[PDB]
């Protein structure tokens, strides 16, 4: 009961911090003219120790289109807005449960959420053309619990509705 | 201030008016200069390539 929702809270509050930490800093790992990490934003060498936004979008037009989606993050930074409304959305749906259908459609945002993260590190692995930073990995670790996080999540939906079907009879 | 000029230097009407010239050696005209086509990044057209 209380345990699962438990459980689902605070995956979806690990989730969170580990995208915050993806959007924060040491996302990607590139050899300058010497090692340098990136993290969507600025890039910092490993003279040393300095640090610029290194995130230029110029130097058919689908070509143009895709260097305006990997410039200024447009992907993970609404996919983690709509990570913390279906956090907030499940926070009011802990408590003071009214409408038992709210909790459809919060999982569907989060399901949407995940699904473009995803495809914001489709394009971000894109936009890359040498190893890769920890944020990615993270990034990535994040998605496997945000992906479990949806499955118990309508694992208990389905569940609260086939006892309120079983309550109606 | 020469005697003679082993020179690419164009033979034109002009020049013909002062001076004297040989057959040419070498015939030549203008030609297009472009970049070698290197492999460009082909994109979602890969798709149905
Ligand atoms: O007598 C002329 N002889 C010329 C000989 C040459 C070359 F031999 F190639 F060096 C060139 N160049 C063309 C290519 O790049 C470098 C310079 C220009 C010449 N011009 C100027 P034009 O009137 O624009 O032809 C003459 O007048």
């Amino acid at each position: 009961r209380g345990v699962q929702m438990l459980l689902t809270t605070v995956g979806a509050f690990a989730a969170f911090s580990l995208m915050t930490i993806a959007v924060g800093t040491d996302y990607w790992l590139y050899s300058r003219g010497v090692m340098t990490h990136s993290g969507l934003w600025r890039t910092c060498c490993l003279f040393k120790g300095l640090c610029k936004q290194i995130d230029h979008f110029p130097e058919d037009t689908a070509e143009y289109f895709l260097r305006a989606v990997r410039a200024s993050s447009i992907f993970p930074i609404l996919s983690v807005i709509l990570l913390f409304m279906g956090g907030l959305c499940i926070a009011a749906s802990e408590f003071y449960k009214t409408r038992h259908n709210i909790i459809l459609s919060a999982g569907i945002f989060f399901v949407s959420a995940g699904l473009s993260n995803i495809i914001g590190i489709i394009v971000y692995i894109s936009a890359n053309a040498y190893s890769y930073g920890w944020s990615f990995y993270f990034g990535a670790l994040s998605f496997i619990i945000a992906e479990m996080v949806g499955v118990l999540a309508v694992h208990m939906f389905i569940d609260r509705h086939k006892q309120l079907r079983a309550t109606a009879r | 201030k020469a005697d003679i000029a082993i020179a690419p230097l164009t033979i034109t009407l002009v020049r013909e008016e002062v001076i004297d010239f040989s057959k040419p050696f070498m015939s030549l005209g203008i030609s297009i200069m472009i970049k070698k086509p290197q492999k460009s990044k082909p994109g979602v057209f890969s798709f149905l390539d």
